[PDB]
RNA sequence: AGGCGGCCGCCCCCUCGCCCGUCACGCACCGCACGUUCGUGGGGAACCUGGCGCUAAACCAUUCGUAGACGACCUGCUUCUGGGUCGGGGUUUCGUACGUAGCAGAGCAGCUCCCUCGCUGCGAUCUAUUGAAAGUCAGCCCUCGACACAAGGGUUUGUC
RNA sequence: GUACCCAUAUCCGCAGCAGGUCUCCAAGGUGAACAGCCUCUGGCAUGUUGGAACAAUGUAGGUAAGGGAAGUCGGCAAGC
């Protein structure tokens, strides 16, 4: 990761993002579900208990 | 890895702005740097030695 | 310089991935050999007809995913080879495949 | 693109370290060339002696995939936070497994205590068990659960 | 005269050559069918080589969002 050796603006460097929301969903194969306790809570109880 | 951001932009003078936006946006992980050398450099006409 | 003998679950399903099918059922043997040669330790490999059976009971390439095999290390007499213990795998059936790992039998 | 030079205090000593004058000799090899030099010249293989020390690394084999036509490149190997094979979970893909039971089921046939949905048999499907079963890294992730393995081999490589 | 081959190996083609050569017998299922596909009686080792990997290019086969011949001398090929 090396530091740019020409600085410029032009109104695309140096602008303060905001950040909402960030997805993890299952990357290997289509992704249906954000976390685990949101995958539980929207299944329910399975076999494995 | 590879993952989404929803980000609010912040650009003036478009119909971007004031919208959410979701961007192709990588992970890198880089753990800390262990400094061990230290290596100077004398200016030859040649170039650096 | 033993006799001993385990058990194992070789996974023919994972250790064959992208060949063909009049292929796919002559490598899982020379893979079951190299497995042998991999865990006992001798070149020496025999496995019998009843293996033979599980392997080709499904056709070229419609290979079994996994077999339950049994590895007995016995030694060799009269006029031998250089090599002088032999791997002779057989073949031991069982309906399930859940929690099922390496057993050394008696 | 550096290694010789300068200062200080001593050391085994030298006052002929140089020009002017006297003395006597050293090969005077009897006419002959390549002679006198920065040379204790450059590097290579060995011989005997003094002191100070040094106690490895590549390549093959094997494994790995972030790489590959073959070579080549990035990798692991300890007996304790080492690697490998199964197993267990997490993720995912398809879509609800065999068996069982049904007062679900187009209907049909048979029996008699003559039967107030009577029973039995055949019967595509359906329901509950069932987001079930099945595969899941071979180029997905975690595992200190069970097994065995581990310094085990071959080739080559030195600077007055 | 009476053996044997009568053939993707006993014939011809310089050869154990995807070439050519005249005949009788012909089963079960699906199926109109001696069509195509799978089996039985009967034969065979994949057709003068095996092992490892699945790079380019090739030879055969199949796909592909939207447009549908706009490519090309020509709907050539492929597909409905
Ligand atoms: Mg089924
Ligand atoms: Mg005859
Ligand atoms: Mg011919
Ligand atoms: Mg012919
Ligand atoms: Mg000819
Ligand atoms: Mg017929
Ligand atoms: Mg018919
Ligand atoms: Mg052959
Ligand atoms: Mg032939
Ligand atoms: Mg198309
Ligand atoms: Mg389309
Ligand atoms: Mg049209
Ligand atoms: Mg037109
Ligand atoms: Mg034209
Ligand atoms: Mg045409
Ligand atoms: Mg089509």
């Amino acid at each position: 990761l090396r530091k740019s050796l020409l600085v410029q603006t032009k109104r695309r460097a140096l602008e303060k993002i905001d950040l909402k929301f960030i997805d993890t969903t299952s990357k290997f194969g289509h992704g249906r579900f954000q976390t685990m306790e949101e995958k539980k809570a929207f299944m329910g109880p399975l076999k494995k208990d | 890895g590879m993952t989404h951001i929803v980000r609010e932009v912040d650009r003036p003078g478009s119909k971007v702005n004031k919208k959410e936006v979701v961007e192709a946006v990588t992970i890198v992980e880089t753990p800390p740097m262990v400094v061990v050398g230290i290596v100077g450099y004398v200016e030859t006409p040649r170039g650096l030695r | 310089n033993e006799v001993v003998t385990r058990e194992y679950t070789i996974n023919i399903h994972k250790r064959i991935h992208g060949v063909g099918f009049k292929k796919r059922a002559p490598r899982a043997l020379k893979e079951i050999r190299k497995f042998a040669m991999k865990e006992m330790g001798t070149p020496d490999v025999r496995i019998d007809t009843r293996l033979n059976k599980a392997v080709w009971a499904k056709g070229i390439r419609n290979v079994p995913y996994r077999i339950r095999v049994r590895l007995s290390r016995k030694r060799n007499e009269d006029e031998d080879s250089p090599n002088k213990l032999y791997t002779l795998v057989t073949y031991v059936p069982v309906t399930t495949f859940k929690n099922l790992q390496t057993v050394n039998v008696d």
